[PDB]
């Protein structure tokens, strides 16, 4: 497997929803669009659980390619949700 | 003035 490898995760709402902090994802910013990981933030799933960690990237949201979201699109769009988190995601940076 | 053409929303977020 490449390191930077785009996988899907399946998840909800249990302590709350993510607890993960972000960085950059404006008019573009990584690539065709694309929002970035600052951060994890100590109270979730993300470290409980552990699944996102600094510098990972975000693709899709409940199979839908984000073409050219901005910002305040991809904020919107994470805090409109509810229960369940399906969400795509490449790979940052290399773990081990 | 407002409701028009830009506002501030270009910093930080979380979740």
């Amino acid at each position: 497997p490449k390191p930077g490898d785009i996988f899907e995760v399946e998840l909800a709402k249990n302590d709350n929803s993510l607890g993960i902090s972000v960085t950059g994802g404006v008019n573009t910013s990584v690539r065709h669009g694309g929002i970035y990981v600052k951060a994890v933030i100590p109270q979730g799933a993300a470290e409980s659980d552990g699944r996102i960690h600094k510098g990972d990237r975000v693709l899709a949201v409940n199979g839908v390619s984000l073409e050219g979201a901005t910002h305040k699109q991809a904020v919107e769009t994470l805090r409109n949700t509810g229960q369940v988190v399906h969400l795509l995601l490449e790979k940052g940076q290399s773990p081990t | 003035f407002a409701d028009s053409e830009a506002d501030e929303n270009e910093q930080v977020s979380a979740v």
